[PDB]
């Protein structure tokens, strides 16, 4: 019925804004990843590399 | 890693290092207190937080 | 006596300079990056004239 | 490209400024010595001999 559009619109803009925020941080921080949710490999061997 | 124990770990044994080239110094000797000591907290706080 | 000291002591000024300038850069751009992330929720608001 | 928070080219310079700069400082002292042996380290076995 009537919500669709604004369900469809709503989850568009909701997965483009995570993305975003995620965006500045990997443009802020200077780096790629943050956490090992992310890439758990890289973080293993960022520590080894430590 | 900041909110992280590694980096206090290779601190610490970078510090324990120096010790084994200066065993007659008292200083390097507390500045490996000092680190273990701030390596209490970490381990503590993360386990309370747990 | 000297250079032994020396060596502890001193700083190299290609590393401090070459610090320097990432940290010039880094600070500039992310005032950028910032100045756009508090228009973000304006835009939302863009939605809610 | 645009590498972050790390100049890997500028590090690779520093090296070589290390190198030129080993260089110059033997061959100052071996000019102001008059000696090619300043230190067992030049020549060591020349040296005892």
């Amino acid at each position: 019925s009537t919500q669709m559009m604004y369900e469809q619109n709503m989850s568009g803009i909701t997965n483009s804004q995570a993305e975003w925020m995620k965006l500045g941080e990997q443009m802020s921080t200077g780096k790629r990843v943050t956490n090992p949710s992310d890439d758990p490999i890289a973080a293993s061997q960022a520590v080894v590399l430590s | 890693k900041s909110s992280s124990l590694s980096g206090s770990l290779q601190s610490f044994f970078t510090s324990l290092q120096t010790l084994v080239s200066n065993a007659e110094d008292p200083a390097a000797r507390q500045a490996l207190i000092g680190k273990a000591e701030g390596l209490v907290n970490q381990f503590k706080t993360t386990d309370q937080y747990l | 006596l000297t250079s032994a000291r020396s060596r502890i002591e001193d700083s190299d000024y290609a590393t401090e300079v070459s610090n320097m300038s990432r940290a010039q850069i880094l600070q500039q751009a992310g005032t950028s990056v910032l100045a756009q992330a508090n228009q973000v929720p304006q835009n939302v608001l863009s939605l809610l004239r | 490209a645009q590498v972050i928070n790390t100049n890997s080219l500028s590090l690779l310079t520093q090296n070589n400024l290390n190198k030129s700069q080993s260089a110059l400082g033997t061959a100052i002292e071996r000019l102001s010595s008059g000696l090619r042996i300043n230190s067992a380290k030049d020549d060591a076995a020349g040296q005892a001999i």
